[PDB]
Parts: C-alpha cells; sequence; structure tokens
C-alpha cells in the first residue's frame, strides 16, 4: 500500500521482500494492491543488474 | 429503497458492460466486491449504525461514510441485489461467476479522528430490541464508551451475541446470492495484523 | 524516444471531470465518437468532458507528447444540448481561463456552404462542405433539441 | 445520455502527436483496481494499459462507496417531514394581437 507518493521507494522494497517471501511459500495467486498506484509510481518488473 | 429490485444506475451498468466485454477478450476471470458502506449523506437514517450516544458512525474520509448494521434485513437485501444485478451481466456473457462480500464488521473509533474516538457503535435501539426479545436479560449498565478500557464481566454476554450475529449476517447474504444465481463462488477478505494481534480484546472478541 | 503516433482528439483518451452529487462515466461507441450517461440530482450539476495536453492518467511507459500549439486546426462535430443556443468551452490558457461560445452551424443547399444560424449575434464565418464527414450512426431525432 | 459524433480534425497543423508503447513480458502477478479511482478513463484505456504490461488471468475490482447507487435530493421542513422534490414555474403571459 503506497499512499502519499512521496513514500514509494522503500514501501515497493517491502513489497519486493513480501513477493519473494509469499513466492517462497508458494501462493498461486498474487496482486499488487491497485491499477492506480501502480500507474502513478510507474512500477516495472525486471531482472537485477550483475554487478 | 427497499420496493426497487435493481439498485444500481444506468452509467456504472454500462460502464461495466463494456469493462467485462473487454476482460471476456482477453480471457480473465472476475472477482467483484460490495462492501458495507454507503454515504453519509444518501444512507437511509435507520441503516445506520449508532455511537454511545446518538450520533452515527462517520469515517475517515473527506465525505463521511456510514455502516449498515448487520442484524437489519432491509441493508442485507440491499447489497445482496447489488451483486446480484451486477452477476447477471457476468452471467450473460460467457463468463464464471465469482464474488466477493467485503469489509463486515462492527464499527469501532479507533480510525476517527475526534467526535467520538474509540466509542463502539454497538448500541442502536433495533439491535438492543432484539437483544430483549431473544436469550431475554438486558442490555449491559455502564455502557463501554471506550474501547480500550477495563471490561466488566457482565458485558461479555452481549459481545458475543454481538459476534454471533456478525457471523450470521455474511451467511445471510451469502446464502441468498447462491440461491439466485447458482455455481457462484462466494470468498471474503481476511486482513492479518488483526486476526493474529487485535486492537483489544473487545475488538478480538467482538469482530471475529 | 516515441515509436507511435496519435491521432489529437481521439475518442479513447477523453477524459469527465465533475462536481459532487453526480454520476457520468464515459464510453466510446465508433472511430469518431464516444457517449457520456449521466444522473442529475441538483441544480449546480456541472459536466466536462476534457482534451488534456499533458498526461497524467498513463504509464510513464504508455504516455504521449504535450505540445500546447493550436494552429490552424478544426473540430467539428455533434451533440446534444439542453440549450442549443447557448453552449459554450472553457478554454485554459497559462495566465487565464477563457470561455467561448459555440453557436449552431446549418447547411445552405443553394450555396453550398456551412452558414452559422443566429443572424443578430453570433459568428459571420462560414465554412465549406468536407468540414465535417460523416461515417458513423447519427444521433436519434428524439434526443436532440431543436433551435431555430 | 450525451453524444459526440463524428469527431472530424480538419486543418494544416500538427495532426498527431508522438507516442510510447512498449509492451513488457508476462509476471506471475494479476490487476485489482476500485472503481472510484477509474470512472475518469474510458474502460478501454485501463484493461489495454493492464494487458499490455503483462498482468494476467485475474481481476478483483472494489465498487465505490459513493457511485453505484441511485439518489434524490429534496427539501425538508423543519416543522413537519415533508419532501419536495418537484419544481414548477409560476408565469402568467398575455397576448396582445390586433392591429
Amino acid at each position: 500500500f503506497v499512499l502519499l507518493p512521496e513514500d514509494a521507494k522503500k514501501i515497493w522494497a517491502d513489497v519486493d521482500k513480501a513477493w519473494g517471501l509469499a513466492l517462497e511459500a508458494g501462493i498461486p495467486h498474487i496482486y499488487p494492491w491497485s491499477y492506480t498506484q501502480v500507474m502513478r509510481d510507474g512500477v516495472i518488473y525486471a531482472v537485477p543488474k550483475v554487478c | 429503497p427497499v420496493s426497487e429490485p435493481e439498485p444500481i444506475n444506468m452509467p456504472t451498468m454500462e460502464f461495466y458492460k463494456r469493462f467485462l466485454s473487454l476482460l471476456h477478450e482477453r480471457d480473465m476471470k472476475f472477482v467483484n466486491s460490495v462492501a458495507y458502506e454507503i454515504l453519509n449523506f444518501f444512507m437511509p437514517d435507520e441503516w445506520k449504525q449508532l455511537n454511545w450516544k446518538g450520533d452515527p458512525a462517520l469515517s475517515g474520509w473527506y465525505p463521511p461514510s456510514s455502516f449498515i448494521q448487520p442484524t437489519n434485513k432491509d441493508a442485507l437485501d440491499f447489497v445482496s441485489k447489488a451483486q446480484c444485478q451486477i452477476l447477471k451481466e457476468c452471467q450473460n456473457l460467457g463468463m464464471e461467476l465469482y464474488f466477493q462480500i467485503g469489509e463486515p464488521w462492527w464499527w469501532d473509533g479507533s480510525y476517527n479522528t475526534g467526535e467520538g474516538k474509540n466509542a463502539p457503535c454497538i448500541y442502536d435501539p433495533k439491535t438492543m430490541a432484539l437483544y430483549k426479545e431473544e436469550t431475554g436479560n438486558d442490555v449491559p449498565t455502564p455502557w463501554i464508551k471506550d474501547i480500550f478500557a477495563p471490561v466488566e464481566e457482565h458485558q461479555w454476554p452481549y459481545v458475543d451475541w454481538l459476534c454471533t450475529k456478525l457471523g450470521q449476517s455474511t451467511n445471510y447474504i451469502r446464502d441468498y446470492v447462491k440461491g439466485k444465481f447458482p455455481d457462484a463462488q462466494a470468498t471474503l477478505l481476511f486482513f492479518t495484523p488483526q486476526i493474529m494481534s487485535p486492537a483489544s480484546e473487545l475488538t478480538g472478541r467482538l469482530n471475529f | 524516444t516515441y515509436n507511435t503516433k496519435l491521432n489529437r482528439f481521439d475518442p479513447e483518451y477523453w477524459v469527465v471531470d465533475y462536481n459532487a452529487l453526480m454520476v457520468a462515466t464515459i464510453i466510446p461507441y465508433g472511430s469518431k465518437s464516444f457517449k457520456v450517461p449521466c444522473q442529475w440530482r441538483t441544480n449546480k450539476d456541472f459536466l466536462g468532458v476534457r482534451w488534456m495536453t499533458e498526461d497524467t492518467f498513463d504509464h510513464h511507459l504508455y504516455r504521449y507528447e504535450t505540445d500546447p500549439n493550436y494552429l490552424g486546426l478544426i473540430l467539428a462535430f455533434r451533440h446534444n444540448p439542453d440549450e442549443p443556443d447557448k453552449f459554450t468551452v472553457t478554454i485554459q490558457t497559462p495566465e487565464k481561463a477563457y470561455t467561448y461560445r459555440l453557436a449552431p452551424y446549418g447547411f445552405n443547399n443553394k450555396t453550398r456552404r456551412w452558414e452559422c444560424l443566429d443572424t443578430k449575434y453570433g459568428t459571420k464565418r462560414t465554412y465549406q462542405a468536407d468540414i465535417f464527414v460523416a461515417t458513423d450512426e447519427d444521433i436519434p431525432e428524439s434526443e436532440m433539441t431543436e433551435v431555430y | 445520455v450525451k453524444w459526440f459524433t463524428n469527431l472530424t480534425v480538419s486543418g494544416s497543423g500538427r495532426k498527431q502527436l508522438g507516442q510510447r508503447k512498449y509492451p513488457q513480458v508476462v509476471m506471475g502477478m494479476g490487476m485489482t483496481s476500485g472503481f472510484d479511482d477509474g470512472y475518469n478513463l474510458t474502460p478501454e484505456r485501463q484493461v489495454k494499459m493492464a494487458y499490455g504490461l503483462g498482468y494476467r488471468d485475474w481481476w478483483t475490482t472494489y465498487i465505490g462507496m459513493s457511485h453505484y447507487w441511485k439518489g434524490l435530493t429534496a427539501f425538508q421542513d423543519k416543522e413537519t417531514g415533508e419532501l419536495i422534490t418537484e419544481q414548477t414555474v409560476l408565469d402568467y403571459p398575455i397576448l396582445f394581437a390586433g392591429e
């Protein structure tokens, strides 16, 4: 949940960690919370750099 | 309001028709959530929950909102009629039927800031009359007046009865919707922080 | 860099903003048209169908260019005003917000030009044919309001 | 219902704007939204944008508190609960005809 968009980075990093734990557990279906926040903050999914 | 079969207006219905058509073109599934709140300005007065005093529930929004009392049957009929209206248009296309019952609880004063902060909205004349009618007894004296306060032992029977009615309301809604539309798959929304660690004993025994 | 071109005044990219105490939505139905179902409840109801130069409602990978220059452009369309004679457009410049009145235009079979009605107080310009080209289904006659 | 039909842009300047369209590969997640946030945009924009970015197979929508129901407004007298919802025009035209 990302309100007050000046706090996007920390909350989205926490979302990454939570998604990692959920994937480890094995949940079939996972949702980002909202369309509005996702399109406002420009969230994209990419493989991390190797360096 | 109780007489009309369809409680959803035209622009939202056309928007939902085109939305569902688009979601059907690209293979996808739809789950619709209808909650208890209705706008405070347009809500009927008898359905609203009431505080220990006469003031209604309200909420933390610039336009305030009020919550349906679970004991009332007319409001549950309203909600289930809205869900059935949406599921009908979902059914007209070759789409499976799913629905969600969202946000059932007995409102507390925690989220509200001022004007009844931390004040439970239990006491309503109709619910109190129901408590007098069935199981006898009477409503507990010195009303709680504060959620974060010690609770005397003579008040717990009332809280347990309230929790049982809360459990019964969602079951009634599910039974209505599934009776009108078979093959629907009901569900709920469980938010874990209060399930594992409730705000207080009153909340844990009241809303779950 | 931009890799796709978008037509100006595309039916899919309009937005609607309105007061409280009203419900309305936007729905396209053709290559050049859209519909805005409405529900009115009070006097102060006021709705606006807007085309915004700056793209704010799109993801950063789907936004479009912002060119504030509208020079030598003509837009003609059909509508359903409740008061056809008094129809206005709110054009907003950085300095101020202006209001411009739109007057109805009617075809003249003898001269073959779109000449305005409202002779007493109106624009005195006449436009050629081919300004308005109709390819979608027209507005039903029952919904339209009669003027002049 | 308001109709805006046959929008025809003609002239001699800058008829086309540029746009970005970068589809992305699929991920495991699925999209969920709310009605009060998305009543502004056309239903096509949201769906095509969400499908383009890779969200698949699930949607859950929470209908807002404020818009889905019907409603009315009325005056309520303080002395007696009488509701006035309709309006009327009172006027007395008189026609002068002749020479």
